[PDB]
């Protein structure tokens, strides 16, 4: 069923599976209009669509256009990532497609469920893990690629760079769930946190810098101490 | 007017006829029911006095033959039975009811309630939901599960009631996802009322007996087939008029007969609440949501 702290390494086992995060999808700014009302104007968005294993990332670009003219947006919304997650396995060879697949929040297991009717094998799972991947547009590199779009387009990142050279899947996506819990925190601290060090680079093929096994535990225990005292200035403890 | 004769009541007994019940003790007098209005179909139930486990009974419509009930002490239960020979059983009846020994349908004159309970349900369509092509009229307990259920283990023993779900292909078209699942029309008059059903009147008789499976049986199964076919219709933003008027008043009379002692497990809550408050169909079923507020606000 759920997706809890009991079954956490299951996400590494050599079942494919994908997480699904529909948090940007749909994007809006809040204005004053001339006559003092309030209106929206939305943004584009972005389906993220993680394979925790293998670091791939299908990020399904929003452009702003698939919603004129319609009702009822942030509802469209669960359905329109639904339709993109169905579009992407069918896309897909059958020994690539995921055998489960899990949703952040619970309101996309009905839009998922009906939209993949037809792959009856495949399982659609919410999860109890409060996962941090709202954050992922505090991700330069991806929010640059989400905001210059003009029309719908689909974008392939490794989110783990190249550190399963290194590390393994387990410690790869908790070194990034750290970093997206940092900057979903206090993102201006994260990212000082993050480029402090002119001389450690982000490489043109990748999303975070190019630090070494040393340098990753520093840091990382800079996001640690962040997400505690950070805490401590909004909880007075 | 036609008779139910029984042979004997060799173990006591609760006896019910339609809405109607009565106690009968152990090898008491008893020799059956008279009395009982031609034009519907009716039901006679059991529930043993030493087991209340287990309550059983028999759809039957004295229009096509004459019945009578016999216990069985091999098997343990009233049994209903066909008796072919037309004189000797006129005979039978005369007799018993000379000596006064059948109880009398007591239906009042003012009273409709086993009509609009009933109105369409048609003993071959019960046939068809109960297979047991051998007898004119249907035996039904309370643990015989649906075929939906077995989905979800003897077939021959099955309530096939018409599958309803709502997260399955039949329900939803390929590329109406949002549509379909949101806004039941499709499902509700193209899928069952056109395609399975034919018409309304077969989908409110399936309804009914849904209804009075769960009510006189405590048949799980069935409550469910009846919350689901009341919320297709009050999922669905386009039904018929004459349909929700109808569905209005069928509702009425299931709410109205419920024993209050058993709405705690014969009414889902959930689905009361979104047909009454959410649905599309909200606004249309005025006479069930004022049964419903004055009789079990509690649910709601
Ligand atoms: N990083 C890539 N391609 C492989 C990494 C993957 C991520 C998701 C699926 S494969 N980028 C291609 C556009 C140039």
């Amino acid at each position: 069923g759920a997706m809890n702290s009991s079954n956490y390494a299951e996400l590494f086992n050599n079942d494919i599976k994908l997480f699904v995060d529909d948090t940007n999808v749909y994007r809006v700014t809040v204005h004053k209009t001339f006559e003092g009302n309030v209106a929206t104007k939305a943004i584009n968005g972005c389906i993220f669509t993680l394979n925790p294993k293998t670091g791939h990332l299908f990020l399904k670009i929003i452009h702003t256009s698939v919603w004129a003219g319609q009702k009822r947006l942030s509802q469209l919304a669960k359905w329109k990532t639904a339709e993109e997650v169905s579009a992407l396995v069918r896309s897909l060879p059958k020994e690539e497609q995921p055998k489960q697949i899990i949703v952040t929040r619970k309101a996309m297991l009905d839009p998922l469920e009906v939209h993949m009717l037809d792959f009856p094998n495949i399982a659609i799972r919410p999860t109890e893990l409060r996962l941090p991947f709202s954050a992922a547009m505090s991700i330069d590199k991806l929010s640059d690629v989400v905001m210059k779009a003009t029309e719908p387009q689909m974008v392939l990142f490794n989110i783990y760079d190249d550190w399963l050279d290194r590390i393994s899947s387990y410690t790869a996506f908790s070194r990034l769930t750290l970093l997206l819990r940092a900057l979903k925190t206090n993102e201006e601290s994260a990212k000082m946190i993050l480029l402090s060090d002119p001389t450690i680079t982000i490489k043109s093929y990748h999303l975070w810098p190019s630090f070494t096994d040393e340098q990753w535990i520093t840091i990382e225990s800079q996001m640690r101490d962040l997400i505690l005292t950070e805490y401590g200035r909004k909880y007075n403890v | 007017m036609n008779t139910v004769p029984f042979t004997s009541a060799p173990i006591e007994v609760t006896i019910g006829i339609d809405q109607y019940s009565f106690n009968v003790k152990e090898n008491q007098p008893f020799h059956g029911i008279k009395d009982i209005p031609i034009g519907h179909v009716h039901v006679i139930h059991f529930q043993h006095a030493d087991n209340s486990s287990m309550r059983y009974g028999y759809w039957f419509d004295c229009r096509m033959g004459n019945f009578y009930i016999q216990y069985d002490p091999k098997d343990g239960l009233y049994k209903m039975m066909e008796e072919r020979d037309g004189a000797k059983f006129e005979n039978i009846v005369h007799n018993f009811k000379e000596r006064q020994m059948m109880v009398s349908y007591p239906k009042i004159d003012e009273d409709d309630t086993w009509y609009n309970l009933t109105e369409f349900v048609q003993m071959d369509k019960i046939r068809k939901i109960v297979r047991k092509d051998e007898n004119q009229f249907s035996y039904v307990d309370s643990s015989m599960t649906t075929v939906q259920e077995n989905e979800l283990s003897d077939p021959a023993h099955s309530l096939n009631y018409t599958v309803i779900n709502f997260k399955s292909r039949e329900a939803i078209r390929p590329g109406h996802e949002m549509e379909d699942f949101l806004d039941k029309s499709y499902y509700l008059n193209t899928v069952m009322l056109q395609g399975i059903f034919k018409n309304s009147s077969n989908y409110f008789g399936e309804l009914q007996f849904a209804f009075l499976n769960a009510m006189f049986f405590g048949n799980y199964g069935s409550s469910l087939q009846w919350h689901a076919m009341i919320e297709l219709i009050c999922s669905s933003a386009t039904v018929p008029k004459h349909m929700l008027d109808k569905l209005d008043e069928i509702l009425y009379y299931q709410i109205k007969t419920l024993p209050e002692q058993y709405s705690d497990i014969l009414l889902n809550e959930r689905v009361w609440n979104i047909c009454l408050y959410s649905s599309f169909q909200k606004n249309s079923l005025h006479n069930t949501e004022k049964i419903m507020e004055n009789k079990y606000p509690e649910l709601l």
